[PDB]
DNA sequence: TATAATGGGAGCTGTCACGGATGCA
DNA sequence: TGCATCCGTGAGTAAAG
């Protein structure tokens, strides 16, 4: 369904504080961004998709997600935090493209 | 939800396939209802504080405490209630019952508690001599709904009693939350002084939280049930 | 890179017969 | 166990075009 107004701030807000803090969890862990980013996207889409990702140095596999997802959950609970909103960051980008897939149609249409 | 309409149903709370959710939503399903965007947010202030009254002997109905709607005194004939003290008065009207305190140059110089039972003679602001009545007490007098006396202690002194309470009750200030603006307090959490209970985009539109109290969301936008 | 914009158009047609798979009663 | 019904497939050679 299309969203309302509220819906739509209420999304793109949590999008915008989920990457506000997969770049706080790469200031603490000192791991990589992109890494990160990628482990909480494997693991909101679940393990049905898991791929190679061209600019990691390393080959994403359920292995070494799950170890750096071990490594996040072993965090205090004012940093852990952080975690918990990287992944509803995550699935409100899901939730807001799939909500304004219609827009893409309509305009399309006239090329 | 419509426009304005408030929810019959609360956050968090499980409920019936069929049961209504509202005057015009019935849920299709079981589960746990969920609160989308609370449109007003209505703050349960708390405040413990002192204050006095005068009674006759006869009339009283002696206690350690009161509970809300307990009967504090039953009166056979009208009786009037009268300042000690000379200041402005400060009304202070709860939902049922009143505090008038009087001040003198600013500073509070009694703060009286007039129960259910006593229709107040002054307007805010009023100046009132020693003695002059504040409230005629009609009948049988009670303590109203939203306040309660803790503790009690009396003094005897002629053919009255002065009863200093110890009273406890919270005080209602609605906020209205805009589409831009989120709630980042749940239903019924306690906040202090300074603590933020709904976030917006620049700092000045905020809604900090002035005293201690209880946190209580209205009017959703839409009810989520899962 | 910033008003708001939120579900598509074109079908297009004078066989024909068979064989084999699907669909009902 | 028997029928109607539908879908797919094939329907002449050389020449020029």
């Amino acid at each position: 369904p299309l969203l309302t107004l509220e819906e739509e701030v209420e999304l793109a807000r949590k999008v915008e504080e989920g990457m506000e803090a997969i770049k706080k969890l790469s200031e603490i862990t000192g791991l990589d961004p992109d890494l990160i980013r990628e482990v909480v996207r494997a693991k909101i889409l679940g393990s049905a998709r898991v791929r190679h990702i061209p600019g990691l140095k390393e080959t994403l596999d359920p292995k070494t997600v799950e170890e750096i997802d071990q490594k996040l959950k072993s965090l205090p609970k004012e940093h852990k935090r952080y975690l918990h909103i990287a992944r509803e960051g995550e699935a409100a980008r899901q939730h807001l493209i799939e909500a304004n897939l219609r827009l893409v149609v309509s305009i399309a249409k006239k090329y | 939800l419509p426009p304005g309409v408030d929810a019959l149903v609360k956050d968090g709370e499980e409920v019936v396939k069929g049961q209504e959710l509202a005057p015009g939503v019935v849920s299709r399903l079981d589960g746990v209802a969920l609160y989308r965007f609370p449109r007003r947010v209505r703050v349960e202030y708390v405040k413990k504080e002192r204050a006095g009254l005068r009674l006759p002997l006869a009339a009283w109905v002696e206690k350690e405490a009161y509970k809300p709607g307990e009967i504090l005194a039953e009166l056979p004939e009208p009786y009037l209630f009268r300042a000690e003290e000379e200041g402005v008065v400060e009304l202070k009207e709860l939902e049922e019952g009143a505090f008038l305190v009087l001040r003198r140059e600013d500073e509070p110089v009694a703060t009286y508690f007039l129960p259910v039972g006593m229709t107040p003679l002054v307007v805010h602001g009023e100046i009132v001599e020693k003695g002059q009545p504040l409230a005629e007490a009609k009948g049988l007098l009670r303590m109203p709904r939203q306040v309660r006396a803790a503790q009690v202690e009396a003094e005897e002194e002629g053919e009255t009693v002065y009863l200093t309470l110890f009273l406890e009750w919270t005080e209602p200030k609605d906020y209205r939350v805009q589409p831009h603006m989120n709630v980042v307090v749940p239903e019924g959490a306690r906040v202090e002084a300074g603590d933020k209970i709904v976030a917006a985009i620049d700092p000045e539109e905020e809604v900090i939280a002035e005293a201690e109290g209880v946190v209580h969301l209205h009017e959703p936008a839409s009810i989520l049930v899962v």
